[PDB]
């Protein structure tokens, strides 16, 4: 392949309570990372059979 | 965020109607407090003088 995925995630919270009270809930959240590869980097050199001769 | 049951809990050690009155029992594990200790510094500092019974 041409791609690599990476994920991500998010924390919490801490609260307080008192007795006859109820408890909260939360919300987590996530995302991702990618990375391509697109360019080739070369070096060439040519020559000639009659310059190698001599 | 009050549960169902908020106006009729049963709360003991908790006196009166409406049980808002703290009657617990305290704790004691035999902790004092006092002041802080001290030692004499000088009493080779000086002329001594004896005049007991005469």
């Amino acid at each position: 392949s041409n791609q690599a995925r990476i994920d991500r995630m998010n924390t919490v919270t801490i609260k307080g309570r008192t007795p006859g009270q109820k408890l909260d809930r939360e919300s987590v959240k996530n995302d991702k990372l990618v990375i391509t590869v697109d360019t080739v980097t070369y070096a060439s050199t040519v020559m000639d059979w009659q310059d190698d001769w001599t | 965020s009050d549960t169902p049951y908020k106006a009729d809990l049963s709360r003991v050690h908790w006196a009166g109607s409406n049980s808002d009155v703290d009657i617990h029992l305290e704790i004691f594990e035999g902790d004092v407090d006092s002041g802080f200790m001290y030692n004499s510094f000088f009493r080779g500092n000086s002329s001594y003088v004896s005049v007991q019974d005469q």
